[PDB]
Formats: structure tokens, C-alpha cells, sequence
């Protein structure tokens, strides 16, 4: 995302960029 | 001519420490390209920022075409150079 959000900003014409969270799902057995 | 220039010469006097690093900056930025070609007479230091400068364009190019290959969005040629530019200099 550090270099997604570079490319875009000075194309479709500071900023920090905090750590992603991963939010992970899934359809498996369920406990 | 008449335009205006600041008193470098007594900023120089005042701030010497300071302008040693800017005026070496200042040459780093323009340096002619050696017309003498490298060979096994010169000094074990010129052969090894003379490696250093190569290493420094291998990555720069390296890392240029690793994100050129990933290919992101998929799409103004001069915006993606210079945004391309940024990105492998500031990674």
C-alpha cells in the first residue's frame, strides 16, 4: 500500500500511511 | 546587473561548518561525467566509489522494473515516470 498510495496521488491529480489491519474470513468447520 | 543575491561570502564567514556540506552537496549534484577511462593504475578508492556509483544504479534500476513488472493499476507517461522515480528513490 506504501507504494500503491505514492503511484496514485501524483497521477489522478505530507501523508502518513498507518500499519493495514488484515481482517482474514473463512466458510470452514466452525468449532 | 542588478538583481539581488544574499551575502554568501559572510554566511560563508559565520557558518563555515554548514557550507563545507552544502557546497559538497551543491558539487555532488553537478559532476561532470570522467572522460578518462577507469584502469588497473588508479587508486584502490577510485575503483571503489567507482564500484559504490555502479552498485547505486544497478539497484535504481533493479527496483525500477521490479515495480514497472508488478504493473499495479494498469494505466499520462510522464506522471507514472516521475512517480515511478520517486517511489524506487524514497524505497
Amino acid at each position: 500500500a506504501k507504494r500503491i498510495s505514492i503511484l496514485s496521488r501524483a497521477q489522478s491529480a505530507l501523508n502518513s500511511l498507518p500499519t493495514f489491519q488484515l481482517i482474514l474470513n473463512s466458510n470452514a468447520n466452525q468449532i | 546587473q542588478g538583481t539581488q543575491a544574499d551575502d554568501l561570502v559572510s554566511a560563508i564567514q559565520q557558518n563555515a561548518n554548514h557550507f563545507t556540506e552544502l557546497f559538497c552537496r551543491a558539487i555532488d549534484n553537478n559532476m561532470p561525467l570522467p572522460t578518462k577511462e577507469i584502469d588497473y593504475k588508479d587508486d584502490v578508492l577510485d575503483v571503489i566509489l567507482n564500484q559504490r556509483r555502479l552498485r547505486n544504479e544497478r539497484m535504481l534500476s533493479d527496483r525500477t522494473n521490479e515495480i514497472r513488472s508488478e504493473n499495479l493499476m494498469d494505466t499520462p507517461p510522464s506522471s507514472m515516470n516521475d512517480a515511478l522515480r520517486e517511489v524506487v528513490e524514497d524505497e
